[PDB]
This record gives structure tokens, C-alpha cells and sequence, in this order.
């Protein structure tokens, strides 16, 4: 859609402020620390049939999840779809590729910070976010060895 | 859903002769796919990652290829020390990542610590602990497996840096991996005889798009957890 | 268009070995040095038509325009596409600003290389580019200060 | 696709201290690629705006450039004696489509060298080359630009070569002028002239953008070489007696 294209190539689109973040409080974090798309795609979708199962449960990470997955679906679809015309899967598997290496991480990074909100809780996140990027910000002199670790809720 | 077919389940050489492994991939998983060796009473050791490349110490005379749905380990100049049980980890996802069946292959001529495994009743609980030491658990992931007595590798679940949990479809319900600064643990429910097994806990290192359930090392000595009616 | 696609995004084709030279040898050029795109565009299709007015002197250089042609053709068709059926023309705006930004310079190097060798002749740009390349890498206290200049042909 | 600048107002009178206007409409969108020049009688255009806004560099705060697309503006607010000048604006939309307006005459009330060569007189019907001698520029990275002003009237842009010595003409020029280049040099030969030729002849170098075009931003400039067509001369050429 128009949002789509907005956040993914160039413009002025921080999808974070709405929730009280911002996109260099995630640009903070090393990539390892991320799942793949696809990983993060199927919890994703779990989390969204859940809020379709049951109503009261829906949220704005919700509808942001939709949409970050109908994007994805998106560039997937348009990838499919040049290995029509142009007669042959590599053709599709380079676009894809380009996706990937282009656009994955920040797909990554979206993906990730409404899940956690969802399954942390919002604050617990945006809390671990300014942790991470003062332990990353800090001098290496006097920061600790470990940058701060996200723990699970107690059940 | 992914199931690997490994073949042969046992093979015979000479010191000298060449050992061929093959493992069928039910999926395409591209080049995500380990090689592992096992050594009687030992924990498992990663020979090769990403199908092909070699991990540092691992003699020329092993081999890894293909990608997609077909991947052979051979050893060509195989050696006494070779002797050893071998098992392809291959992962479509985190969630659909399964161990080969192993090859039992007969020759003739930084720090993770598990903790917790005892005697446990039927139908009991139990909680698991593996403490870190050396790895920064923000940026490296930390995988289960187990291993039935006198039985190939099975893997349970991993959990990333970014502390999402992913478990394979069997464990889904009975098994929970947690994470505090520390430590990951794990805790099972509903314990049956077939969850008698070492519990080894081992740590992913993630590829460019972040798969780290194929890629493990170092591993953990392990934990016995015996489910008996005698307590 | 398959081509196309492998030369823009791909970074497995060296469009410029069949003609005798590399991709290394046109990155040394400053991007100051190639006109804009649109500008490449018109000398090109002019070209073209002397190709077809004339198709005693068709090239390979004239083919090689050609499909360079297309190809941006394609990139615009595309960037239209979006926009038409999104609601917006600045979705298309987007696109085309995404497509001059990556790969423009690209295209201003093969472009300019094809119509230069139309111009002053193959041998001469080949030779040019080389002596731009020993200037680039030369320690600057041992070379001019001006690099080497491509003069037009008398 | 041709390209016209309108400029208005042709003339404007203000006391010292007033607010100047100057209006510039494309007759297609150009972007930002847009200069506003200052020329002062007997003198060479000066570069003041690039990029539709942007100063260059001693210019006063008191001039100010904007607008996009279609429509531009150059406003002198603080307007002093100093600024009494024609200003022309200078659209590209691609560097064949470039052009000037037609000039503003404002009145107010209380290393790097060109060397333009080669104006003479010459007969109708004949042909000339002009030098541009180019120093402390780099030719393969800065292009260089014919511009020609007839007596008492405006600034014409007549072409362009980049660095990499592909030239450009506007459509008028095309076919009876001919731009080359040297290592020290860029030429401009010119062929079947008449009255209307007759003009002082400037080179300037353009400097590109990041798209690569550079026929609207003209810094620095020449004094130019003045041609003269004159049937009083035989079919030779005669130097500025």
C-alpha cells in the first residue's frame, strides 16, 4: 500500500513514534540479535489468529503485524510475478534475494518489536531499548562486558 | 514440516577407504544444514555448517555438498579417529529444524553448563538450567536437544538473542524455554518414559538472515533426566 | 530483460567485457564526468535513428543502446504501474526516485560508454579509460594535477 | 518539449530599502534546477542562486530565491544600490531544453579562469571559431557552456559539454554550431552566420548536480569575445579595428 512503500524505501517514516520508540532506538541492535523473516513471519501470523480468535485481545501491534506481513506478502507476490514474464524461478529467486538484502532487517526489526510488545509488554520493551543503547552508546572503558539481556516474563 | 532421511544407517570402511553420507531433505532448505560427529560418551561436535564450510580444526579429508533437498558428508582418506556416530541438522525454520536419523560409521584396521536433571516421576515436571559463560546472550542464540539412551540427536527448541522462543512441532505445549541474564532454561511438563534422555543445551550462531538452529557449537555436557515410578 | 535484470541488481554481469573493458575500469570515473540520465537518453535514441536511417553501420554499440533503452522503458512502466494502482502519483514519484538513486549512475556509465564508443571510436575510449585509471591510482606528487582529458575527435 | 522561461516584471523601480520581486515561470517542470543571475552593464553574468534556493557563497541574506516545479521567485528585500542590475533566471530541464528569461532591469533610487578568443568581424554567410582557454579547472570532471548576448538584449543559451565530452545544444543552435573540446581548451565553431549572430560570446563552467546536470548553475563566467556579421567585410575576416 502507500504506507508499504513509504517506510520501506527512503522518505521521513519512523513507524516507531506511535509507540514510543523510535527507529534509531532499534537501529541499535546487532542483527544476530533478531530471528530470520520467516521465522518471525510464523510468530507473527500465531499472534494474529489469536487476535482473531478472540476479539478483546486485539491491539494496535495487531494491525501493525497485518501489515507488516501483507508487505512482505507484497514484495513476494511482485517477486513471483517477474518469474512470469520473464520466464524462469532465478529470475524470481534474485528479486527475492534483493528483498532480502535490501529491506530483511528492517523487516526484522518491525517484526520483532511488535511481537515482543505483544509478549513482553509494551513498556518492558521500550525500557530494554533505551538499556541497549545506553550500554551501546557507553564508552567502552567503563560499560559492562554484557549489553543488557531481554528475560522472559514469569509466566 | 521437515523430515531428513539419512543414509546409510551404518557403514563399514578400512583406515584408508572413502565413507559416503547422504541426507534427503523433505523441504528445499537452501544451504542450512549441519554435519555433526558424536563419540561414545562424548557430546556432539560440529564438523561443517552452511552444507560446505568447515569448522576450524576439521581435517581436509571431510567434505560437505549440496543444497536444496540433497547434502552428502564424505570422508575420503578416513581415519581411525573418525569412528564416530554422524548426524545432518537441517532447518526450513526454527520451528521446522530436525536431525537426520545418524550413521553409525565403524573404522576397522566460552562455556555452557546444565544443570537440574534427576529422577523425576511419571506425568511430573521438572526445570532444567544451562548457565552461560563467554556469550553475549543479546546477540547469540541458545538451542535444546536431547538424546534418548542408545538413540539418535532430537532437537527440542531454540531461543534468540531477541528472547523469541521457537520449538519444533512435537515439543510445542510440554516444553518452555525461558531466558534471564544468566541463564536459559528449560521446563518440561507431563513427562513420560519417552522423555528419558540427556538434555544438551548448545549455542546457535545466526547466518546473514538469522538462522541459527543448524549452526551448533559449542554444546553443553548435557543433564540425565530419568522419569522412574520409584519416587 | 533478463539480461536487465541481472545487470542492475544482480552483480554477476560485466555488460562491459564483451567490448574490452571492466566494471572496474568505468568505476574509476567521477560521477561529474557522465551527463544525467535523460540527457544520455536523448544522444542515444539519436544514435539509434542513424542506426535505422543506416543500417549499413548497425553496431553492437547501437544494440547495446538499445537495450539500455528498454530497460530504463521498463524501470518507468513499472514506477507508473505503482500509482496507477495505488491511489497516488507520488508513489510513482517514489519509485522513480528510488530507481535514479541506486542505479542511475549505472546507467550513465554503460550509456556514456556505448555512445562514446560511437563517437570517438572504441579504441578511443578504451585507451582513455585505461590512462583515467593509471591517473586515479597514481600517488598525486607523481601525476598532473588534471586527469586525462578525452578530446573530441577532429 | 521545448523549454520557455516567462519572467516578469520586465522592469522594476524601488527606492533603497524596498522589497524587489522577480517572477519566473517554466512552461514544463523543471524541478529545482533553476539560477538567478545578476549582470551589471558591462560586465559578465554573475552567479547568485543555484538549485532554485540555494546562495552562493558571498551573496547577501537579503536575496532570496524559491519556488519548484513551474513557478519561481527572487526576492531582494533589503534592496541597496549595489543590486541596480539586469537578473535573469535559467531553467534546464534537460541540458538540449536550457533557457533563459527574458531578464528583469532592476533600478534603484537614492584560481579558476576563462579566456574567451576569436571574435572578429565577418561577412554574412561565414564562419567562425571561437577558444575558450580553460585553467584551474578540470575538464574531465566540470562542464563548460557557450552563452551569447546580442547588443542591448538578453542572455541565449546556446550549449554545453560535459566531462566525459558529450556536447548538448539547444534546438536553435543545432546544426550550425559545434562544441569541442581539448585538454586546455573548448571551441565553438559556428557556420552560416547572419545579423543575428552578431553578439559578445561567453563560456562558463557548469557544475553538475548529483543527476549529472549542470547547464543551470554557470560559474564563473568569461568576459567574452565580441562577433560582428558585416557585409562591409570580404569574404576573409577582419580583427577589431
Amino acid at each position: 500500500s502507500k504506507l508499504c512503500l513509504g517506510w520501506l524505501w527512503g522518505m521521513d517514516i519512523d513507524p516507531y513514534k506511535e509507540f514510543g520508540a523510535t527507529v534509531e532506538l532499534l537501529s541499535f541492535l546487532p542483527s544476530d540479535f533478531f530471528p530470520s523473516v520467516r521465522d518471525l513471519l510464523d510468530t507473527a501470523a500465531a499472534l494474529y489468529r489469536d487476535a482473531l480468535e478472540s476479539p478483546e485481545h486485539a491491539s494496535p501491534h495487531h494491525t501493525a503485524l497485518r501489515q507488516a506481513i501483507l508487505c512482505w506478502g507484497d514484495l513476494m507476490t511482485l517477486a513471483t510475478w517477474v518469474g512470469t514474464n520473464l520466464e524462469d524461478p532465478a529470475s524470481r529467486d534474485l528479486v527475492v534475494s534483493y528483498v532480502n538484502t535490501n529491506v530483511g532487517l528492517k523487516f526484522r526489526q518491525l517484526l520483532w518489536f511488535h511481537i515482543s510488545a505483544l509478549t513482553f509488554g509494551r513498556e518492558t520493551v521500550l525500557e530494554y531499548l533505551v538499556s541497549f543503547g545506553v550500554w551501546i552508546r557507553t564508552p567502552p572503558a567503563y560499560r559492562p562486558p554484557n549489553a543488557p539481556i531481554l528475560s522472559t516474563l514469569p509466566e | 514440516e521437515l523430515v531428513l532421511t539419512q543414509t546409510p544407517s551404518s557403514v563399514s570402511a578400512a583406515v584408508g577407504g572413502t565413507v559416503t553420507i547422504n541426507c534427503q531433505a523433505s523441504q528445499s532448505i537452501s544451504s542450512r544444514l549441519g554435519w555433526y560427529q558424536q563419540k561414545p560418551g562424548q557430546p556432539p561436535k560440529l564438523l561443517i555448517y552452511g552444507a560446505s564450510t568447515l569448522t576450524s580444526g576439521v581435517p581436509s579429508r571431510f567434505k560437505g555438498s549440496g543444497s536444496g533437498t540433497e547434502f552428502t558428508l564424505t570422508i575420503s582418506g578416513v581415519q581411525r579417529d573418525d569412528a564416530a556416530t554422524y548426524y545432518c541438522l537441517g532447518s526450513d525454520t526454527s520451528t521446522d529444524t530436525a536431525f537426520g536419523g545418524g550413521t553409525e560409521v565403524v573404522v576397522k584396521g566460552e562455556q555452557l553448563v546444565e544443570s537440574g536433571g534427576r529422577l523425576v516421576p511419571p506425568g511430573g515436571s521438572l526445570t532444567l538450567t544451562c548457565t552461560v559463560s563467554g556469550i553475549d546472550l543479546s546477540s547469540n542464540a541458545i538451542s535444546w536437544v536431547r538424546q534418548a539412551p542408545g538413540k539418535g540427536l532430537e532437537y527440542i527448541g531454540i531461543i534468540y538473542g531477541g528472547s523469541i522462543p521457537y520449538y519444533s512441532r512435537w515439543a510445542k505445549g510440554r516444553f518452555t524455554i525461558s531466558k534471564t541474564s544468566t541463564t536459559v532454561a528449560l521446563k518440561m511438563s507431563t513427562l513420560t518414559a519417552s522423555d528419558t534422555a540427556t538434555y544438551f543445551c548448545a549455542r546457535g550462531k545466526s547466518d546473514g538472515d538469522g538462522y541459527a538452529a543448524y549452526r551448533l557449537d559449542p554444546w553443553g555436557l548435557g543433564t540425565l533426566v530419568t522419569i522412574s515410578s520409584l519416587v
